[PDB]
């Protein structure tokens, strides 16, 4: 499953988290009123989620494998030890995110999200 | 071969070899290729290369530099020492100097600065004395800027810029010929072209009408193509806007048939605009426009334009405010901010001489944000006031925000490297 924190219903203003895998009918209805959520909006929010996470990845802290010390400088390739620095936000976990998002897009006709995903994949052979 | 548009992700990657002392093509080395999601090592190389390109360049200008490990080692007070390093603020108000060999606590409380905009992550030549694990700086300066002619003299004719050619275009007597003959060649630069605003569209009309009798070679329209990136639905609003732009361009056949259009996206436009280099607007968004205006290309940001023997680098970013918000201090008012600004960009030989948290960059792709060798024209489209300056043989301009500068824009005649201005506020 995949939930979007507090999506707002443009028809009645009812706010609630939305589970995209568990709350389909291919559409998403508001819980309070039964107005369908604007797929267009969902698509864009998903895209922003990719951005926010792509940003988190780019600015992520780096940890030493020997000591659990967070890197505090920019150039060192190794630690005060001789330990190696490791990602605190993993590539693998990001790809999985893309797999989920790629699925939702394939199933809900979100060509834009497919495009961004595809680019995001093309630039990572 | 006469007019090419080079995207950030197509910039030929070269790796400096401290041994052979030369720049080698990526595949000619054992250096891993770039990917959007890099490794922790890549994140480190980013700043190492930034330091290395400056070091190599600085070592040729000629003073005796000392590395940081040299200082941190010594058991005595080192009275005089000049070090090339990157300024970092590890703690608030606490500055350090870093290089491949190490980091050292800095005492800049009594330091003087040469001209320039000194910011966190800038590489500098720090002169002073060292004692008890602290580097007391007397003067800060930037590594001397090396002009194109000099870089070309040392390295040859490697095509660092990119594009069709496999050799520098500044070495093509043929293109030089064409360049000087086409005296009417002209490039128009605009920024923040908010297509959703009626007044912006009306002024674009006036520009197209006014240019009909003499259509420019190219119109470089820069990013943030919407005054409102909050939206009732962003991507569709942008698509609609482009329809209107296409309609207006088609109403001026003289422009439609002669002028090329280049769209450099801004940090607020659809796509992953907040991480650099950023890709062009999605093709789904521009297909329709490109069908009506075939002479257009939606490129990356930054992007490079090659025209005959001239290199033009274009970058859309509200860079000046970022630099100011991260300054070590305010430069002296005896020199205008754009002059300090340009000295910084060229001296750093990089578009974003700032920390990653300030200017996010795909680690493996930092080399694409390089401004070295120095180009003929550097365009930093910024929301900051427009300006034209000239540093180290390089013309650096900012057309400013079209809707907010009284509808001002810049013109560049390549034939004799002349820059002109226009303002349509009064219409
Ligand atoms: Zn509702
Ligand atoms: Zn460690």
């Amino acid at each position: 499953s995949y939930v979007l924190p507090e999506v707002i219903c443009r028809s009645c203003n009812f706010c609630r988290d939305l589970d995209l895998c568990k709350d389909s009918s291919p559409q998403w209805l508001c819980s309070n009123c039964q107005a369908p959520y604007d797929s267009s909006a969902i698509e864009m929010t998903l895209v922003e989620v990719l951005q926010k996470k792509l940003m988190a990845f780019t600015l992520q802290d780096l940890v030493c494998l020997k000591c659990r010390g967070v890197k505090e400088t920019s150039m060192p390739v190794y630690c005060s030890c001789a330990g190696d620095f490791a990602l605190t936000i993993h590539t693998q976990v990001f790809m999985e995110q893309i797999g989920i998002f790629r699925n939702i897009a394939q199933h809900y006709g979100m060509s834009y999200l497919l495009e961004t995903l595809e680019w995001l994949l093309q630039k990572n052979p | 071969h006469v007019f090419n548009i080079i995207g950030a992700f197509d910039i030929p990657r070269f790796v400096y070899n401290s041994e052979r002392k030369k720049f080698l093509p990526l595949l000619m080395t054992n250096h891993p290729a770039p990917n959007l999601f890099g490794t922790p090592r890549d994140k480190a190389e980013m700043f190492r290369e930034r330091y290395t390109i400056l070091h190599q360049r600085t070592h040729r200008h000629e003073f005796q530099l000392k590395t940081i490990e040299t200082l941190l080692g010594s058991t005595t007070k080192i009275g005089d020492a000049i070090v090339l390093g990157m300024i970092t603020q590890l703690k608030e108000g606490k500055f350090f100097l870093e290089d491949p060999t190490g980091t050292v606590q800095l005492d800049l409380s009594k330091a003087q600065f040469h001209s320039g905009l000194y910011t966190e992550a800038c590489f500098v030549l720090a002169e002073g004395w060292f004692e008890d694990q602290v580097f007391h700086v007397n003067a800060f300066g930037f590594p001397p800027t090396e002009p194109s002619s000099t870089t070309r003299a040392y390295y040859g004719n490697i095509n660092f810029f990119g594009g069709p050619s496999n050799t520098s275009v500044k070495t093509s007597a043929k293109l030089k010929q064409l360049e000087e003959e086409n005296k009417d060649a002209m490039f128009v630069f605009l920024s923040d072209v908010w297509l959703d605003q009626v007044e912006v569209l009306e002024k674009l009309r006036i520009m197209f009408a006014g240019y009909s009798p003499a259509p420019p070679t190219c119109f470089i329209l820069c990013g943030n193509f919407s005054s409102a990136p909050y939206g009732k639905n962003q991507v569709q609003a942008l698509k609609d806007s482009l329809k209107t732009l296409a309609d207006i361009i088609c109403e001026y056949p003289d422009i439609h048939q002669s002028s090329r259009f280049v769209f450099v996206p801004g940090p607020e436009d659809p796509g992953f605009g907040s991480i650099l280099p950023r890709p062009p607007l999605a093709e789904s968004i521009t297909n329709e426009f490109r069908q009506r205006v075939p002479f257009s290309v939606f490129t990356t940001n930054p992007c490079r334009i090659q025209y005959c023997t001239q290199e033009i680098t274009v970058f859309r970013e509200d860079l000046v405010n970022k630099m100011c918000r991260n300054c070590v201090r305010f430069p002296s008012s005896n020199l205008a901010i754009p002059n300090h600004f340009v000295k910084t960009i060229l001296s750093q030989g990089h578009l974003t001489p700032l920390p990653l948290y300030v200017c996010p960059v795909y680690w493996a792709y930092d080399y694409a944000l390089r401004v070295y060798p120095v180009p003929d024209l550097l365009v930093i489209a910024d929301k900051y006031d427009p300006f034209t300056t000239t540093n180290t043989e390089c013309l650096c301009i900012n057309p400013g925000s079209f809707p907010r500068s009284g509808f001002s824009f810049k013109v560049f005649y390549p034939s004799n490297k002349t820059v002109e201005d226009s303002k349509l506020q009064g219409f």
